[PDB]
C-alpha cells in the first residue's frame, strides 16, 4: 500500500470472500439385531450398543475427512486445505524426515498447527521408517512414540488421498454446530423387523460442520 | 411467463465461433455442474447453459438460476463457456466445468433481439408489440440475428 | 434518436443528455423503460423517446419519478440516453434503452440550491459534496417540479 | 497524435481509438467515465498506477468504482477509451468517452494476451479458482505505469 | 548476532535434506525440531529471496 | 384372473424378474416360488420381492434368503429368470418357474453400481469374493424395482 516516497500511490484494497451454504445433515449408522441371539449368547446387548456407537463416529471420521462438497455433505477437512508444494520436499531417505519437514513449513507462514492429520498408511510407514538399515528418524534413539511428537499429536485417519500429511489446527478451521445430540432409537416395527424377527438399532445425529477459510490449514504430497 | 424450454436451448447444439479472446480456461476449477435444474428439462438434463444467470449453492456447487422480468444489475461477470452452442445456450452436465467470463461475443440465432422477457436464458423474444421487461446487458434494437455481447 | 427541449412536463424535458472525464472505462447494464412484466405477454416493443427524471424500483426498469432515494451510486436518478443502435424510447412504448444518472438535469420547486446529486429527497439538493460524474452546479431554482439545466 | 490514432496530453491513460472512426455497440458520441475529474473512489493501486477497478453507474454511464469489494455483477470487458483533455498537458476537461467493444488498443497483465478481466488490487489480473476467471480483450502492446495503454 | 533471517522457501527445502547416512543437516539429531541451526533461532522473512541465508 | 399370458417378466411378480431376459414354456427346472404370496394378488403377480440368488426349503421349492446379519446363504446358486413357464393363467408362486444359474437380474440396493448378494430381510449388503458371494464382477442398480445387470 506503499507512500507517495516511493512515489507510489497507496491501495485503497477491498479483501474478497466465497460464500458457502451448508444445509443440515444426517449422519447415522445401524446395527441389525435377533433377540434370540442376543439372549444366548449373554454380553451381545452390551456389545452392540458399544459396536453401534464406534461405529457412528467411524462413519462421522469418515465424512469429516474424505469428500469433496456435493450437496448432501458438510465442510470436510481434505477441501478445505492449501495445495501442496513440491518446494518444501527435497532429497531424503526416510519417511519420517519428510514428515518433519511438513510440520516446520506451516510455522514459517504464522499459521496454527496443533495436530497431524496424516493418511494411515503413511502415520504409519513413517514411525516405521529406517536409516537404510533401521532406526527411526522421527522417534527417539531406543524408544518408540506414536502417540505425539514435537508435543502436538498424531491422528492416524484411513480415507483422505493418498500419501499426504496436514498440518492445521481444529479448532480454529472448523466448528462443529449440533443442532440435537447423539441419541440410540430403537423399532420392532420397521423395514427389517417386519420380515424376520429381529430388531432394528439406530444410532444417529444431525449435524452440520462449518470451514472457515482456505488458510491455517496446508497439506503437503512427499518428493518426486 | 418464464419457464426452461429445449429446442437447443437444452444440452449445446453445434459449433460457432463464441469466443472473442483465446477458448478455455481452466480458471473456477473445483466447482461442479449439477444434473438437472429448475423448470422443465427437455432434450437431455443438463444444470449448466451458456449465457444466462448462474450462481454458487450449496458450496462447490454451481448451477443455472433465473434472472426473471426485472434484475440483471447483480448479474454475472462469469459465465459458463458457449463453444459447442448454436444459439449460445447449453453446456454439458458434469464434472468441473470450463467456465469463460465476458469480454466476448456470442451469437444467438432467431426472432427478435434485445426486447421482451426470456423464454429461456440466452434468448430475447419480440415482435414489436407489447411492452414486456427487458432484463440482461444485451446490444442492438435495430438488427435482429446480431452479434451480442455479454 | 430523438431528445427532447422541454421543461413543463416531468418525464418530459432534458438540456443535458451526456456530460467530462478522463478514463474509467468497462462493466456495461440495460434495463428497459416505462413499467414492465405486464400480461403473460412474451414480445417487447420500441417507440417513441422521453428523456426526464427516472427512478429503478430495482432492477432492470425505470418509470415515473415522484421521489428520489439512495444516497448511493444511480439511485433513484436515471435519464435516457439516446443511442443510434436504439430505436429508444421512453414513457410509452418502451424498449431497451442505455441510462445514465448524475450531472445532467434536475427539478426544483424552490427548495435547495446545487448539484444533482443521489439523495433521499425528491427536489434534489447538495449533501454529499464534490464530482462523481456530476459536473452541474445550479444557483437558480424555478416553482413547480420545472427542470433546471446544470 | 493529439486526437484520432492515439491521445496526448494525459497522464490517466494514453492512445486509443488507433483502428481509427467509431464501432463500439450502444455507442453515440459517450459519456463522461471520470477519475481524473474525480470519480467516487479507485480501488487498489499496489505501485503507482491509475488503472483500478472500475464500475457501472446502472447504464452505459461508467465511472470507476463505486461499489465497495468485488463481487458478481453484470456486463462485459471493454477496452478502455481514455480521450484528450482540452488543458495543456493536464487532466479534466476529458471528452465525452466512447466505450469501444473490441477497439485497440490496452495494455496486458493477465495471465493471456488476449484475456484478462479487472480486479481490486489495480491493473488487470487473472482470475481465482473461488470467483471469476479470465476472459477479456486484451489488445496488442504491454506499458505498466501512471500512464498506461501504450 | 544470535539469529538466522531466511527465506521461507530456501528453509523449508534446506532442512527436509536428510543425510544418507540417517541424520539432519540442520542439528544431528532424529527429532523434530522447531527450526534451529547452530542453537540459534530462525526468523522467516520473504524480502530474502531464494538461496540466501543471512546471519544478524 | 387368466392374465398375464405370453412372456412377461415386466407386469409378473412385484418387481422385474428380468426385462432383458427371456425364458420359453421349457422347463429346465420345474420348482415353485414360495417367496411372493399370492391370495391378495393377481395370478399375474408373484410378488417377489427378490429373484436374486436363493436357497431350498425342505421339499422342492426355492425362495429368498430370510438371513441376518451374522446369517448367510452357502451355496444353491440360482438366479430366476421365468416368463411364463408352462402356464396358461400367467405365472403364479406356487406355480412352475424356470431357473437358471447365471440369469438376471441380481437385486441389490446398497447405493449401487457394485456387486451385490441377497440377505433379504431388507438388509442388502454388497459382494467380495473372499467374504461373500463371488458374482463375478458386475453392477447393479441402487434401489430394488429396476435393476440392469451387465
Amino acid at each position: 500500500a506503499l507512500p507517495v516516497y516511493d512515489k507510489d500511490v497507496d491501495a485503497k484494497a477491498f479483501v474478497i470472500s466465497k460464500r458457502g451454504q451448508v444445509p443440515d445433515q444426517v449422519i447415522e449408522g445401524d446395527r441389525i439385531q435377533v433377540p434370540t441371539f442376543e439372549i444366548v449368547s449373554y454380553p451381545q446387548v452390551r456389545f452392540s450398543q458399544v459396536k453401534e456407537r464406534r461405529f457412528n463416529v467411524i462413519d462421522r471420521a469418515q465424512q469429516r475427512a474424505k469428500a469433496d462438497i456435493m450437496a448432501v455433505e458438510d465442510a470436510e477437512i481434505f477441501s478445505l486445505l492449501e495445495g501442496a508444494a513440491t518446494a518444501v520436499n527435497a532429497v531424503t531417505i526416510s519417511s519420517g524426515g519428510l514428515q518433519r519437514a511438513a510440520l516446520t513449513k506451516a510455522f514459517q507462514e504464522v499459521e496454527k498447527h496443533d495436530l497431524v492429520v496424516t493418511k494411515i498408511v503413511m502415520n504409519a510407514s513413517a514411525f516405521a521408517d529406517i536409516r537404510a538399515w533401521g532406526q527411526n528418524e522421527f522417534d527417539p534413539v531406543t524408544q518408540h512414540e506414536v502417540l505425539q511428537t514435537g508435543l502436538f499429536g498424531h491422528i492416524w485417519t484411513a480415507d483422505i488421498l493418498i500419501s499426504k500429511k496436514v498440518p492445521q489446527n481444529t479448532v480454529y478451521v472448523l466448528a462443529d454446530p449440533e443442532f440435537v445430540g447423539v441419541m440410540p432409537i430403537r423399532q420392532d416395527i420397521q423395514v427389517i423387523p417386519a420380515d424376520k424377527p429381529e430388531e432394528l438399532r439406530l444410532g444417529w445425529v444431525i449435524y452440520e460442520e462449518l470451514g472457515l477459510a482456505v488458510v491455517n490449514s496446508l497439506a503437503i504430497a512427499k518428493i518426486s | 411467463p418464464y419457464v426452461r424450454l429445449g429446442y437447443e436451448g437444452i444440452l449445446n447444439g453445434a459449433h460457432d465461433i463464441d469466443v472473442a479472446g483465446l477458448n478455455g480456461v481452466e480458471q473456477l476449477a473445483g466447482k461442479f455442474a449439477t444434473i438437472g435444474a429448475n423448470g422443465v428439462k427437455l432434450a437431455g438434463d443438463n444444470g449448466t447453459n451458456a449465457v444466462g444467470l448462474f450462481r454458487e449453492d450449496l458450496g462447490d456447487m454451481v448451477n443455472a438460476s433465473e434472472k426473471a422480468s426485472f434484475y440483471f444489475r447483480g448479474g454475472e461477470y462469469y459465465v459458463n463457456i458457449s463453444r459447442t452452442s448454436l444459439t449460445a445456450a447449453g453446456i454439458a452436465a458434469g464434472d468441473e466445468i470450463t467456465c469463460d467470463a465476458d469480454g466476448k461475443m456470442i451469437k444467438f440465432t432467431g426472432t427478435g433481439k434485445a426486447l421482451g422477457v426470456v423464454t429461456h436464458v440466452g434468448e430475447y423474444r419480440a415482435g414489436n408489440m407489447y411492452e414486456k421487461a427487458t432484463q440482461g446487458v444485451t446490444d442492438t434494437d435495430t438488427f435482429i440475428g446480431f452479434i451480442m455481447y455479454v
